[PDB]
């Protein structure tokens, strides 16, 4: 009986629906609006909908009168006809077809709930499943409606809308600015520290985190306290919650470093570097490495919530994943020169037992830009005395003059960049990295007894005023004792150096001037 | 992608006295002078900046 | 009932045909009255569909009804006459009888009689056979329909003139002929007066329709600009029925090209701007038309666009276009004549940074972007150049490599009119605009940082006495810095500058001067 | 598209060579040439009666 009635009430369908659009179509507005609640009843019942949903007539007079209406109920009907309609793929291709998306944008400018609420969510079917949906609803001036319609108060509703607005921005650049300019981030983080309906939060995060990648909306998002509203989901049970914020968060973190008010955010993320998930501490380093770059007020408050030892630990853990080791250096290096609390974090490096696993990544596997970073960590690590001789004891000279040697050969080499990094860096690196290392008077003699001197001086005839400058002031740490600063004139020093002096650089000049001092000093 | 260093927006801490005559105390001219160049904050290594830009699909 | 009609049907219809040889005969007699009374009989006949099918399946009675309304001088009879024919006109069968019988041009010189009820039947004849026999249209143009059809425009009768509108519409439909007749009858006047005189909306409707049919050509457009079209048209902009809204829109923009002095044009510039909003993106397109040729050379209405939003509903525009570049180019252009010569101009230069208008600006410089829109665009960017906050943003987004790009591929071929754009254009439009960008220090490192010097001076070797102006502005600009100035100088400068210093441009001279002055100190 | 048209001397006499009205980019039309693409129940004849002669057989014929 109910396969006995179907294709009876469809064919009787057939039999009114020529009608019932001849009706929508006719000049008494009280007539077609009659007419509208009927189709619309109609479109309930499975057997009408294929019978309206066949008949490209029908539909369009339906669209035509959905957008034409001003009956509060006939808008409410003929849109909701159009959504029953949505659900199925005829239904999509009619809809589209005969020109309802214009409308159905036009619609989610409507005072009626209702109308909205069936609006957006037949739009959004149209956005999953019909092809050419998108295109057509940037074309109709859809996403300036959605943005203004996240001013709503019904988590579903801003569920749907979120993600129409997620799938329509998706690598798409006209979209992701329209977004911008019709205020989209101060939406979207509104929602994010006001609703806690998981589902809409993910999908807010997932506009978010496709907004991240414009430079645009970057720096917009991060004004909008992007940055923190972001933060207050790092615990969330939701996983996918928390990842989307973390991928969102680090896109967002090279544009955040004039941010104040991240103690909150500094403090999690420091936590988050324990965790088990990859992807997470993974972030979590990314994200603190760019947000410790120049900004001392983060350097110093994440040396004091634990940031030096959970780095410490992530990087000892991490072993030979540079995901991790790299950002997680970077920190390390940030976290220890220009601040107050650089010292602190110099010593807690060590009294934390990383110097080993630090010196060690200067060795293969580790690429370039790791060995680059790590080189530069050391360098900041070997301001404090107390790291002299542990640092020594681990090998770090003789190899980064290793480095030295081999990355200047190739600067030379080049004359008759590497995975980014040009070695004219690791040349300028290494040999800083000297220069405050050979504070130590043991260290002197060993970077002396390498037989570095002649390659330092070398290294005065560089064109880069920084090489000159730290190959002069390693010069002049060893050049503080006779047999070395002889050994030093005898190399023909005392040449360069004099004309260094006449350099535009006020410490390369120093340093020279110095030598040249401490060379001739009886 | 690849980092970017950046200047470190210093609180002012440059200070190179002049050479003066008199070379009969050239000498501590430097032991001061170079004290300034060990502290000079503008001096590499710079913090560095990294740009994520993960989408999705 | 049910069968008793289609009883007295066949009856009352073989009746008739065996009454029409009767009234035929009496059609054709000498003695007018006769005619006169057999034309009475014969209008009532055609009343009854029954006796109406034996008139119209009679070539001779059709004849008769014919010649007797065309040369009867009764009122009462040419009523009826044309009475008969206006009920035979609803039939196929009807329609083709009336004119092979010469109908049309005898219901032509109707459309002359005083009296109301003639002129009804008569055009609403017409009006079927245009509609729906072959042949009518050439044969009521070439009976001097149109003119009499004009002519009848004075009338005040809403449906009348709906249907008398509506013919002409059908005439001048693709026929220039036509539409120089309509015009030579002063057509366009008459049409524009019934678009801001009534409120019939069938009226408006097909009376828009003749105009649009009109507004394509060289020789109406000026007149229905001048009889007031553009503010008239502007008056149902907002109207509820969405087909007098294209339409009126479709007119617009042709006749568009044609208003750029027309006044009064604040109603019209306003709402256009508005429409840039519709859902609808052949509103929008119109309305973007419309606006990129009002605003061509008229501080006026450029000034009028911005101060209700133009900028920012542009600047949307172009982002929702998105690839189409039928929307995008006269958006586009839109922004550009917005953005100068005029008192906000300088703000407006502000405002499409402000909407973030710069990113896709310069984005429209790359592919699949063509010849027409990049020529547009470039000037576009040259514009919001003059702004000094722009100046970053624009090279941020890579305005300055693109556009030498561009300037480099330009130039090889003004050596050995593709897409329509002549690469004397695109030369002097590229370098035009980086003469402006080059006013920013870092802008300049970025230029002749690609080596560009290399074409510019190359470019005073160019008679374009524009192209000249521009390369001369461009190292007037780059020459400012020292280790450039001798860059300059460097591939044989002072040759031909010295020149150009008496050239007749005062402002290829100026350049000139500034530069070699420059290039040695 | 076609367009449509409106020793420190140096220094001061080239700040109206970059003010200059009457200097491109000129503004452009763009020409467009879109054209698109009586009832009657009455059987009173009985008028018929009351003419000429020459109407008699259609008297008969319709009263």
């Amino acid at each position: 009986v109910n396969l006995i009635n179907y294709q009876d009430d469809a064919e009787l369908a057939t039999r009114a629906i020529p009608e019932l659009t001849k009706l929508l179509n006719d000049e008494d507005q009280v007539v077609v609006n009659k007419a509208a609640v009927m189709v619309h009843q109609l479109s309930k019942k499975e057997a009408s909908r294929h019978a309206i949903m066949r008949s490209p007539q029908m539909v369009s007079a339906i669209v035509r009168t959905m957008q034409n209406t001003n009956d509060v109920e006939t808008a409410r009907c003929t849109a909701g006809t159009l959504h029953n309609l949505s659900h199925h793929r005829e239904g999509l291709l009619a809809i589209f077809k005969s020109g309802g998306i214009p409308a159905l944008v036009k619609m989610l400018g409507s005072p009626v709930d209702s109308v909205l609420f069936y609006a957006i969510t037949t739009l959004h079917n149209l956005l999953l499943h019909q092809e050419g949906a998108k295109m057509a609803v940037r074309l109709a001036g859809g996403l300036q409606k959605m943005v203004a319609l996240l001013n709503k108060t019904n988590v579903k509703f801003l569920a749907i809308t979120t993600d129409c607005l997620q799938i329509l921005a998706y690598g798409n650049q006209e979209s992701k600015l329209i977004i911008l300019a019709s205020g989209g981030p101060q939406a979207l983080v509104n929602i994010m520290r006001t609703y806690t309906y998981e589902k809409l939060l993910w999908t807010t995060s997932r506009v978010l985190k496709v907004l991240s990648v414009c430079s645009s909306n970057k720096p917009a998002i991060v004004e909008a306290g992007g940055m923190q509203a972001l933060g207050l989901h790092l615990t969330d049970p939701s996983q996918r919650l928390v990842q989307n914020c973390l991928w969102t968060l680090r896109n967002l973190s090279d544009a955040a470093t004039k941010q104040e008010g991240m103690e909150g955010l500094l403090g999690t993320l420091v936590q988050l570097l324990g965790s088990d998930d990859i992807n997470v501490v993974t972030c979590a380093a990314g994200i603190l490495s760019n947000l410790t770059c120049n900004n001392y007020k983060n350097k110093m408050m994440v040396c004091q919530v634990g940031g030096i030892e959970a780095l410490v630990r992530t990087v000892l853990r991490a072993g030979d994943r540079e995901d991790i080791t790299e950002p997680a250096i970077c920190a390390l290096r940030h976290l220890t020169s220009r601040h107050q609390e650089a010292e602190m974090a110099q010593n807690a490096v060590r009294l934390h037992y990383g110097l080993p696993v630090v010196v060690k990544l200067l060795h293969p596997p580790s690429h370039w830009p790791l060995i680059k970073a790590t080189v530069g960590l050391i360098r900041n690590l070997a301001l404090c005395p107390a790291n002299h001789a542990p640092l020594r004891e681990q090998g770090a000279i003789p190899r980064l003059v290793q480095l030295l040697v081999r990355a200047h050969q190739d600067t030379q080499r080049r004359t008759s960049f590497v995975e980014g990094v040009r070695m004219e860096e690791i040349v300028e690196g290494c040999t800083g990295a000297l220069h405050i290392l050979a504070r130590d008077v043991h260290n002197r003699i060993v970077i002396r007894g390498l037989n570095t001197i002649p390659l330092f001086v070398q290294l005065l005839y560089s064109p880069i005023e920084n090489i000159q400058r730290v190959a002069a002031g390693v010069l002049c740490e060893l050049a503080q004792d006779k047999e070395a600063a002889e050994a030093i004139e005898a190399e023909g020093a005392t040449a360069p150096l004099t004309e260094l002096l006449h350099s535009r650089n006020e410490g390369v000049a120093t340093y020279a001037a110095a030598v040249l001092f401490r060379m001739s000093e009886d | 992608v690849t980092r970017n260093d950046v200047a470190p927006t210093l609180m002012s801490v440059p200070q190179y006295r002049p050479r003066p005559a008199n070379p009969d105390e050239i000498g501590n001219f430097i032991d001061e002078n170079l004290k300034a160049a060990d502290s000079d904050p503008t001096a590499p290594p710079y913090d560095s900046l990294l740009v994520f830009d993960y989408e999705g699909s």
